RNA sequence: CGUGGAAGUCUGUUAGAGUUGGUGUCCUACAAUACCCUCUCGUGAUCUAUGUGUAGGGGUGAAAGGCCCAUCGAGUCCGGCA
RNA sequence: GUCGGGUGAGAACCCCGACGGCCUAAUGGAUAAGGGUUCCUCAGCACUGCUGAUCAGCUGAGGGUUAGCCGGUCCUAAGUCUCACCGCAACUCGACUGAGACGAAAUGGGAAACAGGUUAAUAUUCCUGUGCCAUCAUGCAGUGAAAGUUGACGCCCUGGGGUCGAUCACGCCGGGCAUCGCCCGGUCGAACCGUCCAACUCCGUGGAAGCCGUAAUGGCAGGAAGCGGACGAACGGCGGCAUAGGGAAACGUGAUUCAACCUGGGGCCCAUGAAAAGACGAGCAUGAUGUCCGUACCGAGAACCGACACAGGUGUCCAUGGCGGCGAAAGCCAAGGCCUGUCGGGAGCAACCAACGUUAGGGAAUUCGGCAAGUUAGUCCCGUACCUUCGGAAGAAGGGAUGCCUGCUCCGGAACGGAGCAGGUCGCAGUGACUCGGAAGCUCGGACUGUCUAGUAACAACAUAGGUGACCGCAAAUCCGCAAGGACUCGUACGGUCACUGAAUCCUGCCCAGUGCAGGUAUCUGAACACCUCGUACAAGAGGACGAAGGACCUGUCAACGGCGGGGGUCUUAAGGUAGCGUAGUACCUUGCCGCAUCAGUAGCGGCUUGCAUGAAUGGAUUAACCAGAGCUUCACUGUCCCAACGUUGGGCCCGGUGAACUGUACAUUCCAGUGCGGAGUCUGGAGACACCCAGGGGGAAGCGAAGACCCUAUGGAGCUUUACUGCAGGCUGUCGCUGAGGACUCUCACUCCGGGAGGAGGACACCGAUAGCCGGGCA
RNA sequence: CGAGUGGCUUGCUACCUCGAUGUCGGUUCCCUCCAUCCUGCCCGUGCAGAAGCGGGCAAGGGUGAGGUUGUUCGCCUAUUA
RNA sequence: ACGACCGUAUAGUACGAGAGGAACUACGGUUGGUGGCCACUGGUGUACCGGUUGUUCGAGAGAGCACGUGCCGGGUAGCCA
């Protein structure tokens, strides 16, 4: 079986969904954690300094 | 390189864990204050998935249903006594002090009141030899003279299910089934058949170990493979 | 008694199973009566079809040479 | 002689799994691994759905440096960085 | 697909009829996930649709999903999260322990619904009829109430009960066909309420010393058969439900085989086959309440994933429609679906190509190689070698038979089940299509089933049982974590960790010098602290004393890394190749020599064998069985070949419509020679050359495609190794702190562990913090 | 011993190509060279004849089938002008 | 667009002690190559005719499907060796 086109057919699982906190389609319904804002993981909002260039 | 199989083990992942949720009971001795007036009737004889030997279901005088390690010859209806002045019958639990010398014993305790540590596998037994006011010398199944406290409880008789090791597995499938019930990753790929990155014995154009197999005791995990601190190797000499 | 193994496995693999299964499905004496009705139930578990006596013994033998040593003392 | 119906047992495009050869067809494809015939396994160390666990010098590996979302002799993203 | 017709400005592909086809585990029916309005109606053709379109999953506007009893909801599963606690410099980090919560929509558990009707679109939801469950209120009954039962369970074989379906018999209703009288469809009717009970278990009677019983096992004076009885099943029978419903009508009755469903008997495990909520236990009336969320449609060769209306991928239930046959097989055909695996028209339709049929005579001569193709084939009877681990080899091989028709026999209760007999009889052919092994022998490898490089390797590689060695008594060995802690472990040597070899059988020689590991060690060497000397009003510093692990040294060990020669009738460096096997998948020489076989044999096999450089768990030898593994030989077969031909289907060619891409410094009708950075359409000399277009097979453009993987180079990169350099974890060991009383000893009070507790074991050690020495490719 | 011709072998060199001029053997299909194996015409002979040996002119045509080996090469068989 | 070979007569002759053994010439055929042609032999012939298995149209008659003929037998024209 090829890792390409024939392995794409099995992809019917729902993981990333609309988040209650930030509104982005990043709430992993199996992990109960948001990959965008960190909802489910932290009380604080997920922000990182590398999301922008060092001197910006 | 990459961490070896023995290192992946300690992480305690699903593959390396024992199917605990499928295990029946943690076979320990009953906690009596003093006296002897604790006896029970054997209701059933069950199979223990954890040790492949049989386990006896007993109901006590005070109405306690608990599984106990089954010795040889113990059946349904039989009465077993637990306590200090218990009857010296096969299947009864009483401290090593009360048990006479030259009598085969099983489920021996290390520290008095722990519930039994030694001689628990199929058909094995510990031999009680010397008596004192201080020490009770018990000869464990390995042939080692273990000096124990006389207050350590023990069940009389050999463990049931003897001679299991006598008949071969014959086929790989039978091993498969046995191993699916234990805390062991199976099958075993030889290190010599792996890549250099994966094991100290991996690599080469032909399959042979790199350095000698006898490794030092002080070797770090990742290097401690082959013959660990071997006093000698081989059959001859 | 290992004809289910076919032309595979070898002598010792089917000889040590033949001596084990011929002395297992055999008529052995019971501790409660004088009947030879002792049959196997599983690994180490034995039972007599007479007085419903379900007991413990060896894995393939109802009595091991080590279990008979306890009877002495 | 019959009974019995064992088996990592046999035949088998039963369902299902797999993929030996044709170095056939295709090779700006139907398809970033496809088509056809042939071939193998098919009560078991079997196959499978869903749920669940293991995470990057770390997993997982019946071991091929295989696999970890078309990415692996060290994933991906962004940053270090012009 | 075709002929008619419909609508329309317009019709090959939108609709109707007819005729002709396609799909049968799917191309039919119901669904999970996923999609998200794709569903229905009306109006449209600018977009989308492999051509067109009046059509549409497209555009626009409207509309559409109704529940006490179908799911969710509740329960708990692997497991997840939160809180507390502890760790961490710290956290959004981290293991344990507690508490709480979450965790199952087809497909775990679970209170209760069936029949019919209705819409453009919903439907166990609405409507009609009937029924059921739970809670609560009232009334009566009831004092029981929680023990127990259920929920609730593996794999294999099998009996019995039994419905649907299918088929048979016969009767009724309707249709079809028309030499016959055969053929098809229907002949209905639920939930629920009531009732019946086989199996199992048990009781009374009874009194078997050989009987009872089974498909099989089996049962019994510890009481068999027989007789009576208690308990007790179906999604089943029976009655009601039903002068309900449904049907144009009739509106059946018996039977066989019997999925579902019910209930038993047996066997297997170095495998032992969930839990919880809930229900039962524990009555009846009447009335009330029964909220909330899902509900459309697709579910695929156009509604999902794969950029696409993608030949790919994607779970479940229908596995009992008919003939056929062993069959859920082929082939054919219903019910149902479809003509949308969606561009057409034309040319005896050329060459050439893809799939394929048939080829005389020869028969592997083809080729690295029978690659490709073909041969064989189902069933019964006869018959069957070497070898063998006694299982197998084996369907060995080889031989015969095979239809239809008439009338019968046998087995069985019977089948629309099976096995046979006699007579007749047709063909070239009777498993007549379909389905359906080619056979034999020698050798190598791996024992076997199994595993693998998703996407050029399926193999001799991995695994395996078996063999073996190693470590560890559990406060263990081994392993993970920085720590708090953790896996192994609901485990305890018949254990489980770490390695090697790789079934069985016969065996497995010699070497401990080097390296490794381990034990020992008078003596030597061996760090820091403390101690002593010198030094300094102190300190730096220098020396001494003692001396741990380690090393030196000695010993053990090769199924530990590995070794098993040169010379002569010992030498290196310990030994000096034993059984076997041998020109090997290992043999340079080499196509070794002899033999087999062939006309001819670098092949293959046997023998010899001084073996460039075989050899014993770096396992040697051997071997029955197995194999999409490597090599060879024979029989059979054939278009592989001699040597090619004709045919078939789809293309190709012409026409309508749709309509890309690769590539492009320029110029360009070239050819033969030469020249040039030595491989020129373009330079030089000649020759040839009127322009344009169609089809072709690919000689050239050192054709197009990719800043060559080969090679070298760069004070480039990465993965990997080690006795490379330097360091870092880790282990061992000394010392200081915790740390206490009286070079050997006693104690108990810190601290550790065991115990529920009382208390017990241990004990100034261990753990932990710090420092020092050794080992230290485990890692950088 | 001496003098040469070829560019089929091997070697040498590093001119050409590393933003790629696809490998060996084989096959199929086309053209050519002569240093001629056969065929035609010749000269010599240790030329009786027959069969040969050596040489000359000559490239029109021909030069085939098979066994081992991937082989080129070669060894081998039976045919052959 | 033809190349080459074998055979007969020459001839058991010339030659030679014998053994052995020619040529000119004239004929017949074969092989390779070449061009063409289909009366004859052969192949094909999913034109056509027949037989026959399974299933479907009730049987009969007559048909469809079984991969582009279900299979088997025969085979005209044409095209071919
Ligand atoms: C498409 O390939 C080529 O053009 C090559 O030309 C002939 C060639 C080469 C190169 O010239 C060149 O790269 C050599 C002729 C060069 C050379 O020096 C040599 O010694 C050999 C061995 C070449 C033969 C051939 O080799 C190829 O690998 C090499 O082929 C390749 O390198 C690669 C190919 C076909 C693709 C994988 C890219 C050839
Ligand atoms: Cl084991
Ligand atoms: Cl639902
Ligand atoms: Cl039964
Ligand atoms: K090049
Ligand atoms: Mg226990
Ligand atoms: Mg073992
Ligand atoms: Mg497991
Ligand atoms: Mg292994
Ligand atoms: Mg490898
Ligand atoms: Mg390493
Ligand atoms: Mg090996
Ligand atoms: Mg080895
Ligand atoms: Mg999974
Ligand atoms: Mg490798
Ligand atoms: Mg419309
Ligand atoms: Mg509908
Ligand atoms: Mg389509
Ligand atoms: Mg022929
Ligand atoms: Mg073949
Ligand atoms: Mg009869
Ligand atoms: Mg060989
Ligand atoms: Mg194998
Ligand atoms: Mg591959
Ligand atoms: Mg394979
Ligand atoms: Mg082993
Ligand atoms: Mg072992
Ligand atoms: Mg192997
Ligand atoms: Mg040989
Ligand atoms: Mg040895
Ligand atoms: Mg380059
Ligand atoms: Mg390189
Ligand atoms: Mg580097
Ligand atoms: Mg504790
Ligand atoms: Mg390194
Ligand atoms: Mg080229
Ligand atoms: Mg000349
Ligand atoms: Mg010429
Ligand atoms: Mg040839
Ligand atoms: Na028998
Ligand atoms: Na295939
Ligand atoms: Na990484
Ligand atoms: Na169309
Ligand atoms: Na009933
Ligand atoms: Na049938
Ligand atoms: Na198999
Ligand atoms: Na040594
Ligand atoms: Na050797
Ligand atoms: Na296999
Ligand atoms: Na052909
Ligand atoms: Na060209
Ligand atoms: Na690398
Ligand atoms: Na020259
Ligand atoms: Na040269
Ligand atoms: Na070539
Ligand atoms: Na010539
Ligand atoms: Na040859
Ligand atoms: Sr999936
Ligand atoms: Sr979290
Ligand atoms: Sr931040
Ligand atoms: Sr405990
Ligand atoms: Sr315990
Ligand atoms: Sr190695
Ligand atoms: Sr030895
Ligand atoms: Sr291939
Ligand atoms: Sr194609
Ligand atoms: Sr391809
Ligand atoms: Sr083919
Ligand atoms: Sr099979
Ligand atoms: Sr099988
Ligand atoms: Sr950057
Ligand atoms: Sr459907
Ligand atoms: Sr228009
Ligand atoms: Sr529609
Ligand atoms: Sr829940
Ligand atoms: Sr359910
Ligand atoms: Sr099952
Ligand atoms: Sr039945
Ligand atoms: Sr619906
Ligand atoms: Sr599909
Ligand atoms: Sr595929
Ligand atoms: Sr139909
Ligand atoms: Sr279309
Ligand atoms: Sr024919
Ligand atoms: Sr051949
Ligand atoms: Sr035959
Ligand atoms: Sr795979
Ligand atoms: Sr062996
Ligand atoms: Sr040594
Ligand atoms: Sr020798
Ligand atoms: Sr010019
Ligand atoms: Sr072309
Ligand atoms: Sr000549
Ligand atoms: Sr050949
Ligand atoms: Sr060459
Ligand atoms: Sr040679
Ligand atoms: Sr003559
Ligand atoms: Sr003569
Ligand atoms: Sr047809």
């Amino acid at each position: 079986t090829g890792a390409g086109t024939p392995s794409q057919g099995k992809k019917n699982t729902t993981t990333h969904t609309k988040c209650r906190r930030c509104g982005e389609k990043s709430y992993h319904t199996k992990k109960k954690v948001c990959s965008s804002c960190g909802f489910g993981k932290s009380a604080k909002r997920r922000d990182y300094e590398w999301q922008s260039k060092a001197g910006e | 390189g990459r961490r070896i199989q023995g290192q992946r083990r300690g992480r305690g992942t699903s593959t390396f864990r024992a199917p605990s949720h499928r295990y029946k009971a943690d076979l320990e001795h009953r906690k009596v204050e003093d006296g002897d007036v604790i006896a029970g009737t054997v209701v059933d004889i069950e199979h223990d998935p954890a040790r492949s030997a049989p386990v006896a279901a007993v109901e006590f005088e005070d109405g306690d249903r608990r599984l106990i390690l089954a010795p040889e010859g113990v059946g349904v209806g039989d009465e077993l006594q637990v306590g200090v002045s218990a009857e010296i019958a096969p299947g009864n639990t009483l401290p090593l002090a009360e048990i006479p010398e030259g009598v085969p014993v099983c489920n021996v305790e290390s520290s008095p009141g722990d519930g039994g540590k030694f001689a628990r596998a199929s058909g094995v037994n510990a031999q009680l030899l010397t008596h004192d006011r201080n020490v009770a010398v018990v000869k464990l199944p390995s042939g080692e003279m273990k000096r124990l406290d006389p207050q350590c409880r023990a069940t009389i008789g050999v463990v049931a299910g003897g001679g299991r090791t006598d008949k071969p597995f014959v086929k790989a499938g039978n091993k498969h089934h046995k191993m699916k019930a234990r805390g062991t990753k199976w099958p075993n790929v030889r290190g010599v058949a792996m890549n250099a990155v994966d094991h100290p014995f991996g690599g080469g154009g032909r399959q042979h170990p790199g350095k000698p197999k006898s490794i030092s005791r002080n070797a770090p995990p990742g290097r401690k493979v082959g013959d660990i601190a071997s006093k000698r190797t081989g059959r001859g000499g | 008694s290992s004809g289910r193994f076919g032309a595979r496995y070898g002598r010792v693999s089917r000889r040590r199973v033949a001596e084990i299964e011929s002395e297992m499905n055999e008529d052995h004496a019971c501790p409660n009566c004088g009947e030879d009705r002792v049959d196997r139930q599983g690994t180490g578990i034995w039972q007599c079809s007479y007085c419903d006596y379900k007991f413990t013994g060896g894995s393939y033998k109802p009595e091991t040479p080590g279990g008979k040593t306890v009877r002495r003392s």
